[PDB]
């Protein structure tokens, strides 16, 4: 069925649920949360 | 919910089936 | 030569028997089911409607020349169908055309022949019986002079013959056909009429006069009965009040008219969008976002429809403002080009704190946000950011000081931000408790238990269900 | 000012560009809705000072009423008894020009800062366990439908 | 091996990503690259890599020299010998497929191959074809090469012979955890551990075990993880030798948590350097966390996190915000406190579980019989 709505105007990892950028990863800032107590 | 869902599936089935035979039956004498 | 003589044998001869064949079982279905069973709802004519508002429509655009389609009309423009030689002799007429196309050049038209191939259609002692193969051959043509895609020439024929074939209906409904009920193919007629329409008001001015026309047209329905007529002109109505004169709202709202239970299931879909943009434009936000879900899985299989696209676009924002989507899940294959680009874009600064990559984004887009008419975003999403803090400092802590909820939601104060909580349990986001005292606050009690008085509630409803379809089910079995 | 906002958007349609870009007529009371929409107040009483076209206070004062007035409710109280300081701290001005007027309909005291007076606390009182009555109905119901089909 | 090497594929992704990393890895792929002549590749790469050195020629001609000496040793034996299947030229132009496969581009070389499958009537050489079109398209991940040709070879073929396609279930899993996608397939298995080919079979024996513990950790936790992993006194003769990876793995079993960090921050970073699993590894370290903060968690009721803050590592802060962040995205089965600092864990019942799964499973059968109900009947 046509309803006249004139629709027409990269990896299979699947989901990625959400990630959102920490920039410093893990091991960094467990490395360096140590080093101050 | 488990006595009723079991009752309706049964008569979609035979539903179904009289249908098929009864549109069969026309088609065939056509 | 070479590209003409040699694709002439192919063309000729799928049109010359296939759609002819079509049409003739679609007519002796629509007389069998006329003359026997009376009620012919349940047959193959809505098949045979559907499949010539599917297939035959896109096999052809340009007037069909060597007489394949365009010669049935100077087949049927002389048939007397009154004894049985009468109807024979069309029939023979029909092959006989056909014939002389496959083998010579048969009637042509001239882009002005096709009215007197539907005045002497109409002439030449035709037959009232097949009113609906009236009916069907009428609309047909207009297809043609509609889906010619060219909108010179014929956007005005396409007017007069769609006053035509509606003056001819409304005579035929006038005598009130007895056991037929016409009005089963007469609402797809309406539908088509409204096309042009629509392609008039696309080429002149908007569809006001068939507003007024329509009006009418449902009036003279919801009397005797209703027969999948009124169905369509309420949507019909409505997509015109909200079709660039959307800005009228105020009046549909009192639009009170029951929508009938038993549907055609592609029209519910078109109903319950409608409603859920009404609904959400004047700030109702739990009805809207519960009916739209429900308008989406009700009919969309099928590959790539099409509005599903903007449904999806309008479910993003109705309910980014109460909560959040389902941030990558629903960016697959159809909707990936578009929707990616901007409302991706948005969501995901909504979750974040960022105020001017929204902006950045919204000076981006602003032009498609209005093209596709859902500007409300500005309106109220902007405004509206903290609600989702709100919501989320609600499910992790239960208890907590709201001097901190500044630090965490950068009010810099403590009592707006007593206000602004105040204000979200009042609109019953989260159901809360503060002690006025000493910056306390406190989630409700704890969930009391899951198994009193609320399970059985629903189980209730299950079984009206499941009886309402075993009963329905055995009713209608065999019925001869 | 007359706690129409359902019907405010819905006559917002209509203009397209002069409610944004320009117009200050029109610029004027959206903001003052979308400060309104959020928690923020304070800054809508700062910013009443400042209206393009005339006086127009005929309605501005009732639109602070009524802000006033729709405050107060969101802070129901169910406890009788709420410091009333902590009212004082909130826009009612006068300490008892109007807290009397309050005092007279609605609860608590008039700036006592020790409340005294009818309270608003709700209690589901949901111990009976007798639906019997409809219950039953709702069984003899489920009977009726597994029979009276022949 | 019929490729010439995986092992420059995984040279060339650690000095592409990083360009400091442009020193220690092209002193060998250099010679790796001059070395065989399998010259063809490289020319982009080092337009993409280092400028330029003056060997193009030499090169060339040796390959040509080579080339041309195949094709007429397999004219002549195509002219003199007139037997078609598993006959010489069949062989000739093995020896030509498998030459460009080791030195040119996998065009020609795949259609060489294409032209010499329907040449075949004997099996084994058809697995021996599909497994070298495997290879070449593993070697670039080419997708849908590998899901064609594996269909190809686990359906039209694996009705026969049989045992030599235990060289095949360790492929699927190669696949399989490229791929974030399902590590609790290549799991189960990389089960056996009795590989063949050692380095015909791509990686060698040790990575291999690095790898089966690596998936294991997380599609099975506590579910008797210790009667497959800890009792597999096969994997603990290699593991024996390896210090790092008992640590972690009887760092995790015994609930010795701060060790237990240390050890996973330095697992994060070697897997950084990767081909197969570089896309991944920030779903591997937070889908860890969580489930080290659930294995903690159960076993009390209301905790206070004075006790985190140093039973598990350092920073009351840190741990807020982290379990802030993970419950709110519907993890961490608990709830949270602030002004005294106690955790207290929330677990439905049994039979509210049971309540909840079919009130949804339920609905669901019931819509779909809905929509069938309303398809039939007109």
């Amino acid at each position: 069925m046509s309803e006249k709505k004139q629709p027409v105007d990269w990896d299979d990892d699947n989901v990625e649920d959400d990630f959102s950028n920490q920039l410093r990863a893990e091991l960094e800032k467990h490395g360096y949360k140590m080093e101050t107590s | 919910y488990l006595a009723s869902l079991i009752r309706s599936v049964v008569a979609l089935h035979n539903l179904i089936n009289n249908k098929i035979a009864n549109r069969d039956a026309e088609k065939k004498e056509g | 030569p070479p590209g003409g003589g040699e694709q002439e044998p192919p063309p000729p001869p799928a049109p010359q028997d296939v759609e002819m064949k079509e049409e003739a079982a679609t007519g002796g279905g629509s007389t069998g089911e006329a003359d026997g069973k009376t009620a012919a709802a349940a047959a193959e004519h809505s098949q045979r409607e559907l499949d010539t508002v599917t297939l035959e429509d896109i096999k052809e655009h340009v007037k069909q020349l060597e007489k394949a389609v365009s010669g049935k009309e100077p087949r049927f423009v002389l048939r007397a169908l009154r004894m049985l030689p009468s109807t024979s002799r069309r029939l023979n007429h029909y092959v006989l055309y056909k014939a002389v196309q496959g083998f010579f050049t048969s009637n042509n038209a001239t882009r002005d022949f096709l009215l007197p191939f539907l005045e002497e259609p109409m002439d030449t002692e035709a037959d009232l019986q097949f009113r609906p193969r009236t009916g069907k051959a009428a609309s047909t043509p207009l297809l043609p002079e509609v889906e010619a895609y060219l909108q010179l020439l014929v956007v005005i024929f396409m007017m007069n013959s769609k006053r035509y074939k509606e003056a001819q209906k409304i005579s035929d409904d006038l005598m009130q056909k007895i056991s037929t009920q016409n009005r089963r193919a007469l609402d797809l007629v309406a539908a088509k009429c409204y096309y042009y329409h629509a392609r008039v008001y696309e080429f002149l001015d908007k569809l006001d006069v068939v507003r007024s026309f329509l009006h009418a047209r449902l009036r003279t329905a919801t009397l005797r009965h209703d027969a999948d007529g009124q169905a369509t002109l309420l949507n019909l109505l409505l997509r015109n009040y909200l079709h660039y004169s959307l800005y009228d709202q105020a009046e549909k709202l009192v639009s009170k008219s029951v929508f009938p239970e038993q549907a055609n299931n592609n029209e519910w879909a078109r109903y319950l969008y409608y409603t859920g943009r009404i609904k959400a434009i004047q700030l109702e936000y739990s009805e809207a976002r519960r009916t739209m879900t429900n308008a989406l899985r009700k009919a969309p299989q099928h590959t790539a429809v099409g509005f599903k696209q903007t449904v999806h676009k309008l479910l993003i924002v109705v309910e980014l403002l109460l909560g959040e989507i389902p941030d990558r899940l629903q960016f697959r294959q159809p909707s990936l080009k578009r929707s990616l680009m901007p409302y991706f874009l948005l969501t995901q600064a909504v979750r974040t704190g960022n105020l001017a990559k929204f902006n950045q984004v919204l000076d981006q887009f602003g032009e498609k946000f209005q093209a596709d008419g859902t500007y409300t975003l500005i309106i109220r999403l902007r405004h509206n950011v903290i609600k989702t803090g709100v919501r989320m400092i609600s499910l992790s802590y239960s208890r907590i000081s709201l001097a901190d909820i500044a630090q965490k939601l950068q009010l810099d104060s403590p009592e707006d931000a007593e206000f602004i909580v105040a204000k979200a349990i009042r609109d019953g986001v989260i159901e809360a408790s503060i002690n006025h005292e000493k910056g306390y606050v406190q989630s409700k009690e704890m969930i009391d238990i899951y198994s009193t008085r609320e399970p059985q509630l629903a189980f209730h409803q299950r079984i009206s269900f499941c009886l309402d379809i075993h009963n329905m089910s055995v009713k209608a079995m065999r019925f001869p | 000012s007359q706690n129409r906002v359902a019907e405010f958007h819905t006559e917002l349609e209509r203009l397209p560009a002069k409610d944004i870009q320009t117009n200050v007529y029109i610029k004027h009371p959206v903001s003052l809705e979308q400060y309104l929409m959020e928690g923020s107040y304070n800054k809508v009483f700062l910013a009443k000072g400042n209206i393009p076209a005339e006086s127009y206070t005929f309605f501005i004062d009732i639109l602070l009423d009524t802000i006033r007035d729709e405050i107060a409710g969101c802070i129901e109280k169910a406890y009788e008894k709420i410091l009333f300081t902590e009212a004082t701290r909130i826009l009612f001005f006068n300490t008892p020009k109007k807290m009397t007027d309050y005092a007279k309909k609605r609860g608590w005291v008039l700036g006592p800062n020790n409340y005294y007076s009818f309270a608003s606390q709700q209690q589901k009182p949901e111990d009976t366990t007798i639906p019997s009555t409809e219950l039953a109905k709702q069984v003899i119901e489920y009977a009726r439908q597994l029979e009276m089909i022949v | 091996p019929k490729n010439p090497d995986l092992r420059i594929a995984q040279l060339r992704f650690l000095l592409s990503l990083p360009e400091h990393r442009g020193d220690a890895a092209v002193r060998d792929e250099l010679m790796a690259a001059v070395r065989d002549n399998n010259m063809a590749p490289y020319y982009e790469a080092l337009c993409k890599s280092l400028d330029w050195q003056i060997d193009v020629d030499l090169l060339n001609k040796m390959k040509k020299a080579n080339e041309d000496e195949l094709k007429r040793l397999d004219e002549e034996l195509e002219d003199a010998e007139k037997n078609l299947g598993e006959s010489e030229i069949r062989d000739a132009m093995m020896a030509k497929a498998e030459y460009l496969c080791r030195i040119g581009d996998k065009e020609g070389a795949l259609t060489a191959f294409r032209k010499t499958y329907d040449k075949t009537v004997a099996l084994g050489h058809r697995l021996d074809i599909v497994f070298y079109l495997l290879r070449i398209g593993l070697f670039y991940m080419d997708n849908d090469l590998i899901t064609r040709n594996t269909e190809k070879a686990k359906s039209l073929i694996e009705e026969g012979g049989d045992w030599d396609r235990r060289n095949r279930l360790k492929v699927y899993q190669g696949l399989y955890c490229v791929a974030i996608r399902d590590f609790k397939q290549a799991a189960e298995l990389f089960l056996d551990t009795v590989s063949t080919f050692t380095s015909y079979e791509l990686m060698d024996y040790k990575t291999f075990v690095t790898y089966t513990v690596y998936v294991s950790m997380i599609a099975l936790e506590r579910p008797d993880l210790r009667e497959k992993v800890i009792k597999g006194a096969e994997i603990l003769e290699v593991l024996h030798s390896l210090p790092a990876v008992r640590q972690y793995l009887f760092s995790l079993y015994e609930c010795r948590y701060s060790v237990f960090f240390q050890s996973l921050a330095v697992v994060e970073q070697e897997m950084k350097k990767d081909w197969l699993f570089a896309p991944h590894y920030r779903y591997y370290v937070r889908e860890m966390r969580i489930h080290a903060y659930s294995q903690l968690l159960e076993s009390y009721r209301s905790l206070t996190l004075g006790y985190m803050a140093e039973a598990f590592g350092v920073g009351v802060e840190f741990i807020d915000q982290e379990l802030s962040r993970f419950i709110a995205a519907g993890r961490l089965h608990c709830k949270i406190d602030k002004v005294n600092e106690i955790v207290e864990t929330n677990r439905p019942d049994s039979k509210n579980w049971q309540y909840q799964e079919t009130i949804k499973k339920g609905d669901l059968l019931l819509n779909r019989v809905q929509k069938l109900s309303r398809v039939i009947n007109m």
